[PDB]
This record gives C-alpha cells, structure tokens and sequence, in this order.
RNA sequence: UAGUCGGGUGAUUAGCCAGACUCUAACUUAUUGAACGUAUU
C-alpha cells in the first residue's frame, strides 16, 4: 500500500503500485515505486553519460571534439571497464550502424 | 572461457627442474610475455581484464610436483594473493574455496574447445551446453563449480551488465536483414565480431552476436 | 633551554609551550598563532593553517579483531560491511580515545574512558589483553600525537597500562592558552544508534548551565547528543534576543513599517493595530536606548538546520500560550517538534546538537561551523528514506567543511555520493584476522545503485530466493533447446511471465526481444 | 640502559634472534639491521615487507615468550614516495645519505649568523659540533658550504 | 488541562500554599499577558493571514487571542472568570499588601 | 489493546486516543475517529470497533464504541477459564525495540 | 592534484626558484652510560 508522493493529507484510499515488485530489479523498484533516480542527481558525474548521449544525437551520431572530451572524462573518472564506458561504447557502435543504414538508403 | 592456442616454450623453463628447484626461484616476468601473447591481457578462465594477476598451475604444485616447470600446465589467472586476500573465483578459488575436485573433470582451454561444453545465456549465467550426458555433462558442471563462474557475484554481475549493454545492437542488426543483401550484411556481423576480440567476457559477447 | 629554543624557532608547538610554561610573551604568541592562524580559500571558506585529524588506528585483540590497522582520510571516511564485521566496534574504539582529549580540556589531569575488562578483550585471544592505538595530527609543528588505551581481561594477574600522556599534553595547550586569551576549540562528538530516542520536552536537565561555553563538551561522546540541552539553549537565546531593546526596536520598527504599508494599500481595518504598535515603538525608543552575539548565534544555528534537514524550512520559539514551545515549518506546515516523524526528529537532533556545540566552541570565527573537530556517525542512513539518503552526506560536508567525518553505512544510495578513496571495506570472509582495510576497486561516486549493490556490497540486484527472478533465464534456455521456436513449454512460461510481471514490464520486453532475436538467428541458419 | 655492561648483554640476548631473522630475510632478498631496539628492513621487491611483522611476533614469542614484544604503534612502512630515515639519517631519492633539507637549512642559518658576528659562544660551539657530524654523514655538504660561504670563513669557524 | 473555576476547590483542605506551584503559575500568567470583538478579531486574523514574514509573530498572537475569545464565548455561566491580566494584578496587589517587607 | 484488556480481565479497559497529539491540528469538527473491522470465521464476519476522542474545548463528547471487542474477548476469556484453549497473539514492535541490553538478570519472582 | 626528495638563492630555521620521486603506507627520537665523529693530549 503506497502513499502518493504529493499527498497533502487528503488522500481517501491507499493503493497498490502499478508495477509488480516481487522478483523485480532493485533499480526499477527505486524508480517506479519509490520515485528515486538510479544515479544521485546532486553529483555532476551522474549526468555525464546522459549528456554524452545527447551530444551524439546532436552531431548526427559522429564523435566530435565535444563528445570526445566527455568520453575521455567518463573514461578517466569511472574507468576502462566501467558499465558507464561500456554503455558509451555501445552508443557509438549503434549510432555508426544506424548512420551506415541511412547512407545506404539515401544512395 | 576461450579456446587458447599455445605457441612456443619460453627458454627460462628449460633450466629449472622439479625436485631440485621450487617456484619461488623462477623469474615470473620472463614467463608473462608469452602468456600475454597467448591470452591477450584477459584471464584464462573468466575472460576478465587482467590487473591483479598471477601465474597459475592448472594441476597444482602440491598434488602434482612433477608438473611445475611445464609450459602446458601454466596459465595467466585473475587475482593475486600477494596484493590482497579474499578473491573468490578462477585460480585462487580452485585451490582454496572449492574443496576436492578431479583435475580430469575440468575444461583445459588449450587442449579443448570450451564452446562444446559451455553456454552463456544473455541473463548472465553460464550453463552446460544443450545435449550433454555423463562425462561431458560432469566436465561442464565441474568447470563451472570449481572456477566459481556463476557463484562469484562480482563476475556474474559484470558479465550480465556487459551483455545487456550490447543487446540493443544485437536486436538492431538482425532486424536489418529483409532490407539488406547477404554480401553487405555478413561484413557488418564480421565488423562487430572484430570489435569484441579486445573486450572483457568476449565468449559471452560472441554467443549474444552469433 | 637552548635546545627548546631552537626547536620552537623551527616551528615545534610543544617546545614553544614548554618555554612559555618555564618563563611564567613571544612564546605565548607563537602558541596562540599556531592554533588561530588560517586563511579564507577561493570558495570563501576559512581554513586553519594547522589541521587536526585522526591519521591512523590500530586494534590488537579487541573484540573480533586480532590485529587490524586503518588509515583514515582527513575529510571523510566511510566504513562498510555486513552486520557483525566490527564497524561499530571501530567507532567505539575511537570515541574512547577522544574522551581523553575532552577530559583534559575540561580539567587538568582529567580522566577519559576505559576499555571494558568484561567485553572488549577478544574472547579467544591467547594473550588476555587488548590495545587500541591511535595517532593524531596537528599541523606540521606536531605531526604525531600517539595514544594507547589498554586493558587486561578480568582475573588476569598482569595488568596492561594505557599510555595517554600525549593526549594530556596537547589538551593542556588548548586549555591553558584559552584561559589567557580566548581561542577556538575542537569539537568531538559521537552519534551512535542510541540517538534514536522518544522526545520529552517535560524532562529538563537541572545539572550545569547551558549557556556556559564548556557545556559544549557535556555528554559529547555518549552517543545520543543532548537534544534536550539544545532546546533549552535555543529558548534561552530567544529570551535574550526578545529582551534586547534595540533589536526589539528594530523588529518593532520593521513591524510598524509593514503595517503602515498595509494601511497605505487600502486595509483600513489594521489602522487600530498600527496605532498600538506605533505607541509601543515610541515607548521603546523613549526607554533608554543602547548587535547581540546571542542574535547571531541564533541565526547561525537556524540556517544550519534549515540547510541540512530537507523537510525543515524554518524553526522558531513561541511563548504566547504560556509555555516555551519550539516550532518548525515541516513540508510547508507549522508543527511542534513532538509532531515530527522519528526520521526527521532524529536527523534534526543530530544537526542541531552539532551546530550548537560548534557555535559555542568557535566564538572567534566569522562562521563558527567552519571550526575543527572529529565527528563519528554510526549508520548515517538510520530512519532515512532513499530520497534523503541521496542528500545527507553532501549537506553535512557543505555545512561543516573542516570536520573529519568517520561514518558507517549499509546504504548503496549513500555510497553513490562518495568517492572510492573515502571507502573502507571488509574482505568478504574475513573472520577478524585481516591486517589492513582497503578501498573498493569500483568508483562509487555517480555510479548506479544496482552496480554498487553487486560490485561493492556483494548482493544480487534481483532476489535469488524468489522463483520468478529465474523465469527469464529458464525461458531463454527453453528457447535455445527448441532451435529458437516457441514450443508448448516456452509458451506456457512466456504466459506466466506476462501474467506475473505485466504487459509493460521490462521482463516481458526482454522475453519479446529474445523471441525476436532467436527467430531471426534461426532464419539466418536455415538460409545458410 | 645507563649501565656500561647493558649494551653488550642486550646485543648478546638478541644474538639468536638476529641469526634467525637475518637468514629468513636473506632468502626473500630483504636487508635487515638492528640498532638496539630499532629494527630496519628494506627491499627492492614490492609486497614482501608486509609479512615481516607477523614473522617477528612468532619469533619473539618462540625465543622470549611474552617477555619481549613488538611495539605495534611503532611499525612503519615507507618508500621513495615518502620520507625515509634510518637512525636519524635521511635517505634521499638519489639513494644517498643526507642530513635532510631542514637540518641543512638550519646549519646554513647558523653559518650566516656567524658571518655577521651574531652567534653567541654556546651557539658557535653547537655549530662546530654539528658540522663535525655533517662532515661524517655528508662530506659533500661541507664542500658546498665552503663554496657558498668562503673557505676562509669556514676555516676560521672550525679553528 | 486549562485553568477552570472549580480548580479553586482542588486540594483546598490539604496540599494548599506551595511556593513552586505559585512560581510556575505566575510565570505562565506573565507569558500569556505579555502583549476586541470575535468577528473583528476574525477579520483581523484573516487580514493578517493574507499579508503573511515579519508579521507572522503578530498573526500567531492574534490567532491565540481569537481562540481565547471563542473559548470564553463557548465557556459556561457556571465557570465565568476574570481576565488573566486582572487575575495577575489582584494577586500581585494581595502579596504586596500582606507580605512583610515585599513592596 | 481493547481485546488484550478484556481477555485478561472482565471489563478491562484498553488504551485511548490522545487529546493533544491524535487530533488533526486543523480539524473543523475538533474530534478524531479510528474505526476498525475484524473478521473471525464465517460465524462472525464483522467485528466493528471505533475509538473516538474530542478536543479539549468539548462542544459535544464523542464516545468510543468498543462493545464488539469486549464481547469477542469475553468469549475467549470465559471458554479458556473452563477449558484451556489457544489464544491470539497481539504485538507491536516499533522503533523503540532498538535499545541497549542490561546484563543484570532479575531473579525468579515467578 | 597532492604529498615527498632537495640543487640553488635568500642578514637565511621563513619565503622564492629549478629539478625530481610515487609497494594502501615515516611520525626525526636519548645522558653523565655505550658507540661513532670532531677537538684536546
Ligand atoms: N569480545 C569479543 N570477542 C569476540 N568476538 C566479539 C567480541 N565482542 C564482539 N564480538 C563480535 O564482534 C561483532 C560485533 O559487531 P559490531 O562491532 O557491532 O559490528 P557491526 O556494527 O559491523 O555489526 C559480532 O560478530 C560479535 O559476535
Ligand atoms: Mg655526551
Ligand atoms: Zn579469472
């Protein structure tokens, strides 16, 4: 039984969450049931991978000077075999493939 | 694990003979270049990046004193007892954490292909390959147990997370097939399989792609 | 002596003090400047030239530990591990050591606390004694202040002695110099799990004065704070501020000005009230006119509380009902302290207590919360919702920038806000013979909580004891057994996943993805 | 400590201890020396010195029982990343013995004071004594001081 | 509890005349008496609430006065009572008149 | 608390709502109600209980309605008196459970 | 980055300049005795 986060004390009924919690990943429960972000919002480094993705999308999927700098920052802070860096690498690879498809379609 | 190709003996192993000599005497830094040539910076058993590392006797020095300065027997394993205690997979766990084991009931990655015996599910678990019975099943089951390839949470977690990062790409490549011809498509699969050669958990990534 | 003179002139604090004591000007000023000198950094924060912090701790045959060494950070050290790994033991050991400094700042030859002969000696230790050894640092002029607390087991004929004289020597400098000319003094505090208590406004301590400066050291290492003392002190501050006539005149002047603006805005109903207030102001001005340090003290604490405690936007004293009541604005509603949730109250109590002590011990600082000291907090996440766990360390460090914090936690959410260098981690199957604690391999600051669970806290992100947690794995295996086609068995499990997790679940999407990929792989295999 | 026989007796009582630990250290390429109650170990191999304190405790217990014990508070690890000294002598990062920068700077201060006739007789005597020690530990320092301050001044001082 | 007329009979024939009870009572009365119609007071409270930061103390005082006025209005004939200010003054005068050398 | 009191003693009184803490601060009606419904098999599908408390100024008294709790508890008590039966466990473990252990064990009063 | 080493300069235990190092990781100590260095003989 969950209280709504914005409850100003006038909620008539307490209700079950929409997501099934039993057997679910912790990260999902935090976000969907407890309304807490997976990364701490008050830390700059928490936003870097998000920002990196946005930079990739802004430059038609190519790794520009700005995207490279941020990539290097991610690599330097989180490390060579970090989840964050692997996600960044994945984004680069998928965007390159998407662009190749787009070029083939244009020709 | 990956199927390994052992090339050539280093010269330093010729001098030291078991009974007379003990493993403290040999220079490890002479041996490593040939192992790093073979393995490519990654652990023999779990395929993680080597940072804390040690040279590992596949059949141990206590039980098998004869097999000590023998080039077949040696492997580069993750973890290092000198640098820190409490390491819970691969070489260290084989000796300390796992109890009694038959050395014959283990996949040796130079002798054999592990792809015959092991399967890497995208949920991150290593399981015996489909259609194994008796001796081949026992070997697949024991290799998993003795090197702790699921039971180490650090490894399980890392391997799972590595695979789930690429699964948007696996689903995206294969959707583009009704679009494209076989000549151009098979290049792109080959380009993706070229990338993963220099990545951690490359067998787990291969089974996701192929 | 000429030897002491040479060392003192070289910058040694203890030599300078020895010369001061024997010749009882120059040497006094050296000692006082050593303690008081500092500068404001680029961020506008005062920084002492000579920092004070615990460098190193060693435990020998203490509780679970046979021999353990810990190196601490100057700013923040977080200790993590499972229940029963000795995290609380470590803070207890430190608190007892700090009690020797507090005792000797209060009294020449004061006695600090002792290790228990009944409980603190390791049960299966062959030698039947324990040692807690600490080294403190106080600037480059006093790089090492070693202390050892020792105790032999009950019954044992040989008794092991403590070595506390260096603590006493340093604390003597603080005490003596302060008596001649006021200096800022260090804060030492322990907040253990005993801080969670029911509140009682009706129980009052009639044991010492609360406005006396050295009351700041009263029960400082007892584990609960003294939130009752805070409330008494805060009411005291309020009464003094209200009684000060110029501030009352300034406040009355402000009220008259606000009321005059309302009357000028067309509200003729408040004209009677304005006339009454104007009369009161005139009377106050007529009565003999003379900034209270008390007013500033009050303001500092209020700001600290409101900045650190997220649900609290304001705190104030009311007396109009005929009993002194502290009220707070909590989530936009005015409530009494007794009305606060346990989580909010306990956290408020911690910050209020600490701020009070720092204000009392740092009278010469512009911002007294930039004073020196060592604060120990056990289970920082106690009673906090995950949302608050994401803010608590950041808020504390910003409010108290020169305190050395030594904290324990079970929260991955808290760890996500902290650098790896600050973390000290028990090895997973320790059994109390580990010699040195180390930091984790993963960078925690900014990392996802699920990764911290698995990589640092050694816990699966999905509960392994729940069958439903394995359905996706089982589903995948079934799909791979039937060459990628949904057979009867795989379809049943798919339907179970759909029924259990729902149509929009991540789990079902993963299952759908598996189907799509495997179907496509099989088609490729057939073409080949 | 104040008795003339006590040095000899104490060294003798540590004879067997020194034999055993020296032999053990030599096998793992560790240099070992003892100056009275001060034990020093050094090596070029990383992560071998960590085992030494445990080895010491066992040996002490074996030979002396509970009579002689390690002062665990005084066990210190160092490297070229940090300050290293042995019995009040600094080992610099060029692997040479040194008085240390602070002591050298202090000596220079005293010489400068002497140059302007500001040293009292007590301080002068002190300076002379300390220069003899400096000459024993770091003769090159004396050469440098001669260069900085005029051989004449230094010779006059050492008269 | 709030003070009520027939508290005057409580412990009147044993337990009366105790210094600590007086001091507590006297301070209480002082705090209440430091610093109008209900409708007028209701209007003033409403006007002050609309204005509400420096006037917050005044609003709280006026709300208290309103509550007290309503309570007095609601209170029964059998418990009719003089204002706290008057009560205080009478007691002070009694003490100063009766007790030797207290002026 | 009303079940427990009446299992122990006939006409035992449970715990009341606080006038100071339990009433909502801005309650227009100036009283508080806690209404609970219990189930005890198909024979007794509804056992309704209400705890009530009015604020200090007391325009009208709102009384608690606890008779069904008492009636049910009486059944447990009386039948148990004649022949031993199993009884229900009621317990609250709040955050006050976190407290230090006293070593000093009180000798057996019985 | 920080800490450390220290060649130079500097009425000089400061400050400034130059160069370097990095096993999780120095905290400068004690005489009249003993030994070592210097002086005296
Ligand atoms: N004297 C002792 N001898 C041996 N083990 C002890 C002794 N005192 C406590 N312990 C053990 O030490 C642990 C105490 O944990 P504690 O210090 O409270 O750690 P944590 O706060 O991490 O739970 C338990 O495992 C307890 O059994
Ligand atoms: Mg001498
Ligand atoms: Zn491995």
């Amino acid at each position: 039984r969950e209280f709504e986060p914005n409850d100003d004390g006038d909620q008539s009924f307490l209700d079950s969450p929409d997501m099934q919690t039993k057997g679910s990943e912790n990260a999902q429960i935090l976000e969907q049931v407890m309304n807490v972000h997976s990364t701490p919002p008050g830390i700059a480094e928490s936003h870097w991978l998000g920002n990196f993705e946005l930079l990739l999308l802004d430059n038609s999927g190519e790794l520009d000077n700005h995207s490279q700098v941020l990539y290097d920052q991610i690599k330097a802070h989180f490390g060579i075999d970090s989840i964050e860096l692997k996600k960044a690498d994945s984004l680069i690879r998928i965007n390159k493939m998407k662009n190749k498809l787009n070029k083939i379609r244009a020709e | 694990m990956r199927e390994l190709a052992r090339l050539e003996r280093p010269e330093i192993l010729d001098q030291y003979i078991a009974g007379q000599n003990d493993w403290m005497e040999i220079d490890q830094s002479a041996v490593w270049p040939k192992l790093t040539e073979m393995q490519g910076g990654f652990c023999a058993y779990c395929e993680c990046r080597l940072n804390r590392c040690h040279i590992e006797h596949f059949r141990p020095r206590g039980k098998f004193p004869a097999l000590t300065f023998i080039w077949n027997n040696l492997f580069g394993s993750c973890g290092d007892s000198r640098k820190s205690g409490g390491w819970s997979r691969c070489g260290i766990y084989k000796d300390n954490g796992a109890g009694a084991y038959n050395a014959d009931d283990l996949i040796k990655p130079d002798e054999e292909n592990p792809d015959d015996y092991l399967l890497f599910l995208t949920t991150g678990e290593v399981v015996p390959a489909i259609g194994l019975t008796g001796r081949a099943l026992k070997k697949a089951q024991e290799t998993i147990r003795v090197f702790n390839l699921n039971g180490d949470i650090k490894l399980f977690g890392s391997r799972r997370t590595a695979v789930q990062a690429i699964m948007p790409n696996v689903e995206y490549l294969y959707t583009l097939l009704e679009e494209f011809d076989e000549d151009d498509w098979n290049e792109m699969l080959r380009d993706e399989l070229e990338k993963i050669e220099s990545d951690e958990y490359k067998t787990a990534l291969k089974h996701a792609w192929t | 002596t000429k030897q002491y003179e040479r060392k003192a002139k070289g910058g040694n604090l203890l030599s300078a003090f020895e010369l001061y004591q024997r010749n009882s000007g120059e040497w006094f000023e050296m000692c006082r400047d050593y303690i008081q000198d500092g500068h404001v950094d680029e961020s506008g924060i005062f920084r002492p030239d000579n920092a004070f912090y615990l460098r190193r701790l060693t435990l020998k045959d203490f509780r679970r530990f046979s021999l353990l060494e810990i190196k601490l950070e100057e700013d923040l050290t977080v200790i993590i591990g499972n229940n029963g790994k000795g995290k609380t033991s470590i803070l207890y050991a430190i608190a007892k050591t700090l009690s020797w400094f507090v005792a000797n700042i209060l009294k020449e030859g004061g006695s600090g606390q002792r290790l228990s002969e009944m409980t603190d000696i390791k049960n299966d230790a062959e030698d039947r004694y324990s040692d807690v050894s600490s080294t403190f640092f106080f600037g480059k002029g006093l790089k090492s202040v070693p202390i050892r607390l020792s105790r032999s087991a009950l019954g044992t004929a040989e008794r092991r002695d403590s070595e506390v004289k260096p603590a006493k020597d340093l604390a003597d400098i603080w005490r003596v110099i302060n008596e001649v000319n006021t200096i800022n003094l260090p804060t030492f505090a322990l907040y253990n799990v005993e801080r969670s208590q029911p509140f009682n406004r009706n129980i009052k301590d009639n044991t010492g004065r609360r406005e006396e400066r050295f009351d700041a050291y009263s029960q400082t290492l007892g584990g609960a704070g003294r939130f009752d003392h805070f409330v008494e002190w805060y009411i005291y501050l309020h009464k003094r501020t209200v009684s000060d006539i110029s501030s009352s005149i300034k406040e009355l002047e402000q009220q008259v000005n606000d009321l005059q603006r309302t009357v000028d805005g067309g509200m003729v109903s408040v004209k009677s009230l304005l006339e009454q207030m104007k009369f009161k102001l005139s009377e106050a001005i007529e009565r003999n006119d003379a900034v209270l340090t008390e007013s500033v003290q009050k303001s500092i604490v209020e700001k600290a509380i409101c900045s650190v405690v997220p649900s609290i936007s304001n705190i104030w004293v009311e007396m109009i009902t005929g009993s002194d009541l502290v009220k707070v604005t909590n989530d936009g509603h005015d409530v009494t302290i007794d009305q606060l949730s346990d989580g909010q109250r306990v956290f408020l109590s911690l910050v209020a207590d600490l701020a009070r002590r720092m204000v009392m011990l740092n009278p010469l600082l512009e911002n007294p919360l930039e004073g020196r000291g060592i604060v120990l907090i056990d289970e920082i996440e106690l009673h906090l919702h995950p949302k608050w766990q994401q803010e608590v360390i950041l808020n504390l460090r910003s409010a108290f920038p020169n305190i050395q914090f030594i904290i324990t936690t079970h929260s991955p959410i808290v760890l996500s806000t902290i650098e790896k260098r600050c973390i000290r981690e028990f090895e997973p199957n320790d059994d109390g013979d580990q010699s040195f604690l180390d930091s984790p391999d993963m960078q925690t600051k900014g990392s996802e909580n699920a990764q911290i669970l698995e990589q640092v806290m050694n816990v699966h992100s999905t509960p392994p004891g729940i069958a439903e947690s394995h359905w996706l794995g089982n589903f995948e295996l079934l799909l791979l057994d039937n060459s990628g086609e949904l057979d009867n068995h795989s379809q049943v499990l798919y339907d179970q996943i759909k029924a259990h997790f729902g149509i929009d679940s991540i789990e079902l999407k993963k299952a759908d993805s598996l189907i799509r990929i495997n179907k496509m792989k099989n088609k490729l295999n057939k073409i080949r | 400590v104040g008795a003339p026989s006590s040095p000899v007796i104490s060294n003798f009582c540590m004879y067997e201890f020194d034999n055993r630990i020296h032999a053990a250290c030599k096998k793992v390429e560790i240099t070992y020396t003892r100056y009275a109650d001060d034990l020093t170990f050094s090596s070029n191999i990383p992560d071998v010195l960590k085992a030494v304190p445990s080895t010491l405790e066992v040996l002490l217990k074996d030979l002396f029982g509970s009579a002689l014990r390690l002062n665990h508070s005084k066990t210190v690890f160092s490297s070229k990343a940090h300050n290293r000294h042995v019995t009040g002598i600094t080992i610099n990062n060029e692997e040479t013995l040194s008085l240390g920068r602070d002591r050298k700077r202090f000596i220079k201060h005293l010489i400068n004071q002497y140059k302007y006739g500001l040293l009292d007789n007590e301080d002068k005597a002190y300076l002379i004594g300390l220069l003899a020690f400096a000459s024993h530990i770091e003769p090159s320092f004396i050469t440098r001081m001669n260069e900085k301050y005029s051989l004449e001044l230094m010779e006059r001082l050492r008269g | 509890r709030r003070e009520e007329r027939f508290d005057a009979y409580s412990q009147t024939l044993g337990g009366a005349g105790r210094f600590d009870h007086f001091v507590e009572w006297y301070i209480y009365l002082h705090k209440r008496t430091v610093s109008s119609s209900i409708k007028e007071l209701e209007q003033q409270v409403n006007d002050l609430q609309r204005t509400v930061v420096s006037v917050k103390s005044l609003l709280e005082q006026m709300k208290f006065k309103l509550s007290e006025a309503i309570e007095r209005n609601d209170a029964a004939v059998s418990s009719r009572v003089l204002t706290e200010s008057v009560q205080k003054s009478i007691v002070e005068k009694a003490i100063c008149s009766v007790v030797p050398s207290i002026s």
